[PDB]
């Protein structure tokens, strides 16, 4: 179970920039994978998550309609597209797994935590 | 299997009343010359029945529900009505209730059964030397995980397609107390040729079978007589109907049989007579019931003066 | 959403005394929070799921309970690597919110 | 069988021995509301309906009748007036292997309240008043039948409890379960048999104060006239 | 109240709703109460049956409640 992240970088607010992170040493099966983000300083909030059977995306409450998701399970790599980007977006970004892919109670799941790659939103 | 019958003319929906029908006898107490009052389902009097035929040019089965109270009364000549069904939807994904009968033992059985839109009896082969022998089965099609089995006594139905009046009725009252389903059944002579008297047949239960299903709609089995889709029934007539939580008066003889019965929510000089508890009464003046208003409209009661928002310097403003 | 909120913001406590944390919601959450430690610049590990079912490789002197709304926690001894921030988070509806932080120090 | 579908036994036809099960190997609890624990030996009942579900020792309590929970509303609720005993004894042999084998599936989430004597096998996803769940179970869509999770090593609150519920009904029919002392009917009175007129179902008979003044014999059909003992002034 | 004139004489009925008009509910209102099933008749007879306010009824041909 390794967890690597990939894509950061300085970026003006309102270019694409985009990140993966790479899922290793985890098995192909229906587990949800969501984001996390956490600007320095503080604690942490939560971004995104992609659940089995494709769909069910959602977003947090402030972020909607400015990320891209997709999934390729052949390649096990995880992409966010990056769009209409602010100053309050910087933050390192954490990618989990939640490692519970049982069809009963799939939900509280244990989040797991790789490297986490680094976004800088300077003006 | 797919049968269908095609040999069903259209009739208007009409209505026959209940005079002092449909009382039975409430639980297993003995009560003799003692003038008792109890609170049950029963057929309320006064109550229009539906109008259903079983005869060769009436042949129905819509599907009726039980759980707003059933009573079953059957005229019968031929013993052309067999047997009744009873499940909660009536298919193979819940238990069902069952009763059939072969002409030799009255067999009841608690499957997943499964039937078609139209379930009956075959009695066929009459061209020559006939004696009214059975042919087919149509009453289900297949069945599995069955809970429970009763074979009855022994008997011998006779079969010969008579016509002409009237002369028995079979009368059912069903519902099930805590899983208890409780048949209760009457024989008696009568002629009429339409309807049914405008007397009185106290019920007397049969059978109490552990049943613990939960049953939701109705139907019956009907046979068929005739001298796939062209065969015709016999001559019956069946009417169903409703039982309402009404409290009822009982009298009891020596014996115990009961002679009559009133229903006190009715007539108010029946409320004098559930009230005196007595069935004759005497010339005078006496208190019933209570008088009470239904009210049609809940208002929460309240209007309100409140101070309105500062719309006026913000749209008819002289100035933005 | 979900309006979190966490007392006391901060705390002082030694070694091997009592210390008692609380987070509280807006609306009825059953059973669905978490509890969660975080070192500075180090990552997240979760320490009681559900808010009553211990995880694997925490010893059993993190005990938590509560139901309905309120809930409680309590801290058997201290170590000195306890030494961190705490928040609440749940996991019942749209989109989660965390605890606002609370510190415990030497004192 | 599970909670959500818990097993409905009926029993007749039998003499039921209560003692060895009033005193045996340790069980955890034995409240009977209605029932006499002590003397439902000399006792005659007309239905005996089993309940067999498992639980935790947390949620004990939860199964009597009056009290609300997470259970009681959701999976199996008692009537008000129950009359009836409960059961319960620690399955930590028998069950909870060491790896989760939950095929213990309760209800988590339900419409409304649940009235009493009712199973629910029906599995649909809960209520998601905002955004219909449209058959999917995504976010937002939970699916309502729960798992357990029993562990061997875990605490006593967390112990699977065989809960086996038995309900009775007291005088009110013919008896076809009784106690071990060699139709149930039990009474104080003078046997003046005479003819009283059997219809061929009746089973007890009763006067204008609602007690027994006849009773059916249970060895042959004929009618046991009661009549209270002599008394008067002195 | 009901006036029943004897289940061995009739099974006729006069209804009689107390301490109300005729609208909430052989016509007539007394100060008791709207009564129904009985017609109001101005030539007095005996009186039979008790009800109040002065008012009485009786059976006279066919047959009829009278107050
Ligand atoms: C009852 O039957 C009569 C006669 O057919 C009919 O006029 C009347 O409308 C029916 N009333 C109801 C409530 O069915
Ligand atoms: C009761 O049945 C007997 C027959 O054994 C009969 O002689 C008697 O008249 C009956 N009494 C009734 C019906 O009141
Ligand atoms: C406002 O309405 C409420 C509604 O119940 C009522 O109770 C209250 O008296 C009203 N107050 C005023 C000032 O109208
Ligand atoms: C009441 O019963 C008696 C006795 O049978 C009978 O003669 C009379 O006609 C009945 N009716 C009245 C109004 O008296
Ligand atoms: C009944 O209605 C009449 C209609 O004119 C009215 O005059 C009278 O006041 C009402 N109340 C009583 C007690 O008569
Ligand atoms: C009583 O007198 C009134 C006076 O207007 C008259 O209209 C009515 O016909 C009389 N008879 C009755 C009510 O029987």
């Amino acid at each position: 179970v390794q967890l690597v992240e990939s894509g950061g970088g300085l970026v003006q607010p309102g270019r694409s920039l985009r990140l993966s992170c790479a899922a290793s040493g985890f098995n192909f099966d229906d587990y949800a994978m969501h984001w996390a983000r956490q600007v320095p300083g503080k604690g942490l909030e939560w971004v995104s998550g992609i659940s089995g059977n494709s769909g069910s995306v959602e977003y947090a409450d402030s972020v909607k309609g400015r990320f891209a998701m997709s999934r390729d399970n052949a390649k096990n790599s995880l992409y966010l597209e990056m769009n209409s980007l602010r100053t309050e977006d910087t933050a390192l970004y954490y990618c989990a797994k939640e490692t519970t892919p049982w069809g009963i109670y799939r939900s509280g799941g244990l989040d797991v935590w790789g490297q986490g790659t680094t976004v800088t939103v300077s003006s | 299997q797919c049968v269908n019958l095609t040999t069903r003319t259209q009739l208007p929906p009409a209505y026959t009343n209940s005079f002092t029908r449909g009382v039975y006898y409430p639980d297993k107490v003995f009560r003799s010359s003692v003038l008792h009052s109890t609170q049950d389902l029963f057929l309320p009097f006064f109550s229009n029945v539906t109008w259903f035929h079983a005869i060769h040019k009436r042949f129905d089965n819509p599907v009726l529900p039980f759980n707003d109270g059933v009573y079953f009364a059957s005229t019968e000549k031929s013993n052309i009505i067999r047997g009744w069904i009873f499940g909660t939807t009536l298919d193979s994904k819940t238990q069902s209730l069952l009763i059939v009968n072969n002409a030799t033992n009255v067999v009841i059985k608690v499957c997943e059964f499964q039937f078609c839109n139209d379930p009956f009896l075959g009695v066929y082969y009459h061209k020559n030397n006939k004696s009214w022998m059975e042919s087919e089965f149509r009453v289900y099609s297949s069945a599995n995980n069955c809970t429970f089995e009763y074979v009855s006594q022994p008997f011998l139905m006779d079969l010969e397609g008579k016509q002409g009046n009237f002369k028995n009725l079979r009368e059912f009252v069903f519902k099930n107390i805590d899983g208890y389903f409780k048949i209760y059944s009457k024989h008696t002579p009568i002629n009429l040729v339409r309807d049914l008297p405008q007397g009185f047949s106290a019920l007397e239960p049969l059978v109490d079978l552990p049943i613990g299903i939960n049953i939701t709609r109705f139907q019956t089995l009907l046979a068929l007589h005739r001298s796939s889709s062209g065969w015709t029934a016999g001559a019956a007539a069946y009417y169903v109907g409703y039982l309402q939580p009404r409290t009822f008066l009982l009298k009891y003889n020596e014996n115990g049989t009961i002679t009559d019965a009133v229903d006190c929510a009715l007539d108010p000089l029946s409320e004098t007579k559930c009230t005196l508890k007595s069935f004759t009464v005497e010339k005078g003046i006496y208190q019933t019931s209570n008088f009470r208003v239904q009210p049609t409209e809940s208002i929460v009661r309240f209007p309100n003066i409140t101070n309105l928002c500062p719309f006026g310097e913000v749209f008819n403003a002289t100035r933005f | 959403d979900i309006q979190m909120t966490q007392s006391p913001s901060s705390l002082s406590a030694s070694v091997g005394d009592r210390v008692t944390i609380t987070c509280r919601a807006s609306q009825s959450i059953h059973s669905f929070l978490s509890w969660y430690q975080q070192k500075p610049g180090k990552a997240p590990k979760l320490l009681i799921n559900s808010a009553s079912t211990l995880q694997s490789g925490v010893p059993p002197w993190f005990s938590g309970s509560g139901s309905g709304t309120d809930f409680t926690l309590t801290i058997s001894s201290l170590q000195p690597e306890d030494f961190a921030t705490y928040y609440c988070q749940q996991s019942y509806i749209a989109p989660w919110t965390f605890g606002q932080g609370t510190k415990v120090e030497i004192k | 069988a599970s909670v959500y579908a818990w097993n409905r036994k009926r029993i007749s036809n039998c003499v039921a021995d209560y003692s060895v099960l009033y005193n045996s190997a340790s069980f955890s609890t034995f409240k009977c509301y209605g029932v006499s624990p002590t003397k439902l030996n000399d006792l005659c009942f007309t239905n005996v309906y089993a309940d067999s579900f498992v639980i935790r020792g947390d949620e004990v309590r939860q199964i009597a009748p009056g009290q609300t929970g997470k259970i009681a509303d959701y999976n199996y609720k008692l009537p008000d007036d129950f009359t009836g005993c409960v059961i319960a004894w620690n399955s930590n042999n028998l069950d909870s292997k060491v790896g989760g084998n939950y095929n213990y599936l309760y209800r988590l989430f339900r419409k409304s309240n649940l009235k009493p004597f009712e199973r629910d096998i029906s599995t649909e996803i809960y209520q998601a008043g905002s955004t219909p769940c449209n058959g999917v179970e995504g976010f937002n869509c939970y699916f309502p039948l729960q798992s357990y999770g029993f562990q061997p090593t875990n605490g006593v609150g967390y112990q699977p409890y065989r809960v086996v519920v038995l309900s009775f009904e007291l005088l009110h029919a013919p008896a076809t379960v009784c106690g071990p002392k060699k139709n149930g009917l039990t009474g104080t009175g003078v046997l003046t048999e005479s003819n009283k007129k059997f219809l061929p179902f009746q089973q007890f008979g009763r006067d204008i104060a609602d007690t027994t003044d006849a009773v059916r014999d249970p060895q042959t059909l004929e009618i046991l006239d009661i009549t209270p003992c002599s008394f008067g002034g002195v | 109240s009901v006036i029943t004139p004897g289940t061995n004489t009739s099974n006729q009925v006069a209804v009689l709703y107390q301490d109300v008009n005729c609208t909430e509910v052989n016509v007539f209102q007394t100060r008791a109460g709207c009564l129904i099933g009985a017609e109001h008749v101005n030539n007095s007879y005996e009186c039979d049956i008790p009800i109040g306010a002065g008012i009485c009824a009786s059976y006279q041909t066919s047959q009829s409640i009278i107050a």
